[PDB]
RNA sequence: GAUGGGGAAGCUCCGUUUCAAAGGCCUGAUUUUAUGCAGGCCACCAUCGAAAGGGAAUCCGGUUAAGAUUCCGGAACCUGG
RNA sequence: GUUCUUUGUAAAGUGCCUUCGAAGAGUCGAGUUGUUUGGGAAUGCAGCUCUAAGUGGGUGGUAAAUUCCAUCUAAAGCUAA
RNA sequence: GUUUGACCUCAAAUCAGGUAGGAGUACCCGCUGAACUUAAGCAUAUCAAUAAGCGGAGGAAAAGAAACCAACCGGGAUUGCCUUAGUAACGGCGAGUGAAGCGGCAAAAGCUCAAAUUUGAAAUCUGGUACCUUCGGUGCCCGAGUUGUAAUUUGGAGAGGG
């Protein structure tokens, strides 16, 4: 079918074509043992589930109703940056620990010049394959990005 | 975030990433139809300074449309009139291409409401564009009032009256002493000059 | 002189498709009787109850719809307002009436004054 | 008019290949197969294999078109779809690894109900109850086969309560009439309403299982006489008043699992079947199936003890004690013994025969067999 | 649709009666009738084998 | 002369299989994952277009103020089940 | 005119000090050609080429360079009279 | 693991819920667009940036709150009339064409996004279901959305901190 040939086409131009050094830094992507270990350690913080979202907000609503210490009483929040603005604006300040980059957003402009104000402002950073990875510990389709501002001691 | 990061980079069409990225692309487009909807737009910061949100309703359309000069509707190139008419096929079609590229995605999307486009991509054959569009029958738009002026009547089709920016600066639309013939319509100030006014007490 | 509508309405559905079937055999008697006549001015008025039966077991069968229908969204489209073509394109009140958060609060904050000017 | 293109009507349109029938109801055959096994649709056999076939020899079987076209606004084949959808949403749900979200996708959703196939099906209770032996035999069959692979073993406990279910609300009623040992199974029989009810069953013990049965076919076949049954007994209990479901003693069921299980209770008697053995309080030895004898004893009134529950855990009022042993151990002078074939004939006939026969070790006629 | 009403054609027979000859130690006139009836049945196969 | 497409600001032009994902047949416990279709074959194009082109079938007698191989009597033939 | 309730732990406004103040790119602009304007050194629109910066850019009706000043912030958008 | 799922894209739906065709078309918003006539018979110019043809909504439409007008003691959304003015200005400087600031009057409204980390909680929203006080409201369930949905700011200003 005509969009088969064509994305088949396109990669096979990605892969004649010569390519800008910005480019094609990804696919020298984290080995698949270093990045099963930044998953299994990033799957600990994944944000929380809208179901426990919401029985965080009966807890805190039944706190307020009857005690004090409005929105206090609850645990400090854990849990991975995701957002692309969010971690592009946790770079910069500097609270951002590490910062993964996927190597398949559509957009390959979107995340080309990540990897270089990670490299000027010198925050950690790795390019793991594969965005519906980093999405699926996001509780999201996509996400494209990942970051950990704090963790647990 | 991105947003002046990307800006900056759209800047830098030269650049050899920029260079390589719109070959790419143009390629990419030209194995496509001259029509077909864009899943998502390529450059988001350029359709989230148009108006654009990513929110259900919106809609995107790539569009193909072919670079030259008009040429005259006649057999042969015949003048049927007097020598004067130089370049038959030199006629410059005064509308801006990009307003036909508006025009024929709002033909395809007639239900929609075109909103604005932006220049994506051209070759020597054509003059690529990603027209932005939205539906105002969605719930979520006729919501949300800062959207919602699209449901009026008085706006369907504004592409084909030029209302959108690219028919805004073929009319000539400014102020200024420069637009005086079209500072408010070319043909209204030219009926209202012409206009030949009798009082019922002659001044 | 024909059937009256507001008798026809306290009628049941049966009762109203009887009724229908003797106005139509009248009819058709009347209509040879006609041929068999010079002038058959009777025949008028049957063909006028027979609509009217018909019209009674209408209203009756879409009043029955309306009910089965009350108080859910979609209902028939026959039933929907026939105002205009372009009024069903305008935004509903509560669409119109919609203001975002931003103009609200400059809203509330300075609402137009009332004042005169005498002193 | 024209030529009508022979290969239009007749049996070719009033039959049509099986494999016709799974493409115009797009359920691969799996789904098709069991709602033909609810809704009673069978394979039919055209007078004229030439025509349904279009001149084919082949056997292709044939089901009758318009029977499936009722089938097509069957909503179980809904379900069934919204249950393949849920699949797939169970598989993004284990593989996006949110096991939080697949428990409450697990927990919003319910098992489709056949009661409406039960409705539409039989008419007529009583004629449910004509065509009940086929779902007593299914569930007493499945009840009996030792747990293993596609079963999952929840179908063996449903059966096995159904079954003790049946076997309570028949000893209430006391409705046995007849009974007839067998090398298969104790055969039964008992009115229902005045309607005759057979029904066999099978032996306790170990059997092995051929594997070349298409089992799939069997559990369908299981659920609906298992929904048929539940409609019955619900039925029959609301009619005689007794609570349903029985609630039962969980103490009872820990010792022998045995037809004591489930007390009846409200919310003359046959004459002569009913209340045989009246007021006797036979005991059994441990050799003697507990679950066939105990039920017949009870249908029929006379209390029964067994030594068995003395192996968990008083003998003040039995009035007759069962053996089979080659050689009994020394029998109390006062007390009645007798082989448990004598149960048997007596139920058979009614007559209470003499207890001097089917003393052990004396022979037993053969099976004087009602039939 | 009524062709649902109908019964389902014929096939071998069966009958829901066990045969007097499995009746825990059968009589022997009824026993030994179907052991020459069984042993009929397999010694056409076994004739027709041979 | 549509459709898939390619032109034209546009009323609309080209083209009829051309750079289209252009449905209709068989098997079945598809054997182990137990309430998820698994395995095989194929093949070009819509539609309109002749009352003198091809076509599946009726002959006689009688009858009206005006109809008939069409109406009545008789004897026929073709298609589908 | 009266009538139930609040929202009042929520939302808005005003002064001083402090560090900030992102604001639209195949766009503007310029070369060539067609059209048009009173616009005349080329008012506006349009085809092809080149194509950037932010104490920056446009305008200042005579084309250029040099030192300045007067007024706004285009390449996004809604709005009755 | 010679298996599955996820992401991205693309198809089928007589799928659930929607929208456009057309007519009218005096006025409006744009495209395309001639000559007759007048200047000698004219190819610049006039007819005309008109007639005809085409696309798009309304009771008005467009435009509209300046990359404005002005050089002054400077005015300050758009639009219509008087005047500016038959003037500046254009035109084989010939025919002829030909505007705009200021002033008076009619009517006066403001402003909205992108460009901000909420990160102590995507707080946003389309759709189905049940109920009700039905141009909508509530609980629940799918989905859009982290390549960005709400509040916070549109330069007149404006934001973190005291």
């Amino acid at each position: 079918p005509e969009y088969v040939r064509v994305q088949r086409q396109k990669k096979i131009l990605s892969i004649r074509l010569k390519v800008p050094p910005t480019i094609a830094q990804f696919q020298y992507t984290l080995d698949r043992n270093t990045a099963a270990e930044t998953f299994k350690l990033f799957n600990k913080y994944r944000p929380e589930t809208a179901a426990e979202k919401k029985e965080r907000l009966t807890k805190e609503a039944a706190a307020v109703a009857e005690g004090k210490s409005k929105q206090d009483a609850s645990p400090k929040p854990y849990a991975v940056k995701y957002g692309l603005n969010h971690v592009v604006a946790l770079i910069e300040n500097k609270k951002a620990k590490l910062v993964l980059i996927a190597n398949d957003v559509d957009p390959i402009e979107l995340v080309v010049f990540l990897p270089a104000l990670c490299k000027k402002m010198g925050v950690p950073y790795a390019i793991v394959k594969g965005k519906a990875r980093l999405g699926t510990l996001v509780n999201q389709k996509t996400s494209a990005v990942a970051a950990l501002t704090e963790v647990r001691a | 975030g991105a947003y002046k990061y990307l800006e900056e980079l759209q800047r830098k069409k030269q650049s050899d990433v920029l260079r390589f990225l719109q070959r790419v692309r143009v390629w990419e487009y030209r194995q496509k139809n001259v029509i077909h909807r864009a899943a998502r737009p390529t450059r988001p910061d350029k359709a989230r300074r148009l108006g654009y949100k990513a929110k259900q309703g919106f809609v995107i359309y790539r569009v193909r449309v072919r670079r030259g000069n008009r040429k005259r509707p006649v057999p042969k190139g015949a003048t049927y009139g007097k020598p004067t008419n130089q370049g038959v096929n030199e006629l410059k079609y005064q509308r801006s291409l990009r307003a036909t590229a508006e025009e024929r995605v709002g033909r395809r999307a007639a239900n929609l409401r075109v909103l604005n486009s932006y220049w994506v991509n051209q070759d020597s054959t054509y003059k690529y564009f990603e027209v932005i569009l939205v539906d105002p029958q969605h719930k979520a738009i006729r919501r949300d009032a800062r959207y919602n002026w699209i449901c009026d009547p008085v706006h369907k089709h504004r592409e084909a009256r030029g209302l959108t920016a690219t028919g805004k600066k073929s009319r000539g639309i400014n102020k200024g002493h420069k637009f005086n013939n079209t500072k408010a319509g070319r043909r209204k100030t030219w009926k209202r000059q012409n206009t030949l006014s009798l009082w019922r007490y002659r001044k | 002189a024909g059937v009256k509508a507001y008798e026809l309405r306290t009628k049941s559905k049966e009762q109203l498709a009887s009724q229908l079937v003797d106005l139509k055999k009248e009819l058709a008697e009347l209509k040879v009787q006609k041929l068999s006549r010079p002038s058959l001015p009777k025949i008028k008025t049957v063909r006028k109850s027979i609509a009217c039966v018909l019209t009674v077991i209408n209203e009756q069968q879409r009043e029955a719809v309306r009910q089965l229908y009350k108080g859910k969204k979609y209902q028939p489209k026959d039933l929907r307002a026939k105002k205009t073509r372009a009024l069903r394109r305008a935004l509903t009140k509560f669409e119109a009436s919609q203001v975002t958060e931003k103009q609200r609060k400059k809203q509330i904050a300075f609402p137009q004054r009332k004042y005169a000017i005498k002193a | 008019m024209r030529i009508k293109k022979k290969n239009t009507r007749g049996n070719a349109r009033n039959f049509i290949t099986r494999s016709q029938a799974v493409r115009k109801l797009q359920v691969s055959l799996a789904d098709f197969r069991r709602l033909c096994i609810f809704k009673g649709i069978y394979p039919r056999e055209p007078r004229n294999k030439k025509k349904a076939n279009k001149g084919s020899t082949a056997p292709t079987t044939f089901y009758y078109a318009k029977d499936i076209q009722y089938l097509m606004h069957e909503p179980v084949l809904a379900k069934f779809r919204e249950h393949k959808t849920f699949a797939r949403k169970l598989t993004r749900a284990l593989g996006r690894g949110e096991v939080s979200s697949a428990k409450r996708l697990e927990e919003n959703r319910d098992s489709y109900t056949l009661d409406h196939i039960i409705k539409e099906r039989y008419p007529s209770f009583p004629d449910a109850i004509r065509d009940i032996d086929d779902a007593l035999n299914m569930l007493f069959l499945f009840s009996n086969l030792p747990s293993t692979n596609q079963v999952s073993s929840k179908i063996i406990n449903d059966a096995q309560k159904i079954c003790n279910q049946w076997l309570a609300y028949v000893a209430k009623e006391r409705l046995v009439r007849k009974v007839f040992v067998s090398i298969k199974g104790v055969y039964y029989q008992a009115n229902i309403k005045g309607e005759e009810v057979r029904w066999l069953v099978p032996f306790k013990f170990p059997e092995n299982i051929p594997s070349d049965v298409d089992f799939r076919i069997m559990l369908t076949f299981l659920e609906f006489y298992s929904t048929l049954l539940h409609f019955v007994l619900y039925k029959l209990y609301t009619d005689s008043g007794l609570i349903y479901p029985p609630k039962l003693d969980l103490k009872k069921d820990k010792i022998i699992s045995g037809l004591s299980s489930y007390i009846l209770e409200s919310r003359k008697y046959d004459s002569p079947v009913a209340s045989l053995f009246s007021a006797f309080v036979f005991y059994v030895s441990r050799e003697v199936p507990i679950d066939i004898l105990e039920f017949l004893i009870l249908s029929c009134g006379g209390n029964v003890i067994s030594e068995a529950a003395m192996d968990q855990i008083d003998m003040s009022k039995v009035t007759h004690q069962i053996v089979d042993r080659p050689v009994l151990k020394n029998k109390v002078a006062g007390r009645t013994y007798i082989q448990p074939q004598w149960i048997f004939d007596c139920i058979n006939k009614g007559e209470l025969v003499p207890a001097n026969k089917y003393l052990p070790g004396e022979a037993l006629p053969p099976h004087l067999s009602p039939w | 649709p009524s062709t649902l009403d109908i019964e389902p054609i014929a096939v071998k027979e069966f009958t829901e009666i066990p045969h007097a000859g499995k009746s825990y130690n059968p009589n022997n006139k009824a026993w030994s009738e179907l052991i020459n009836k069984e042993y009929k049945e397999e010694k056409a196969r076994e004739d027709e084998r041979i």
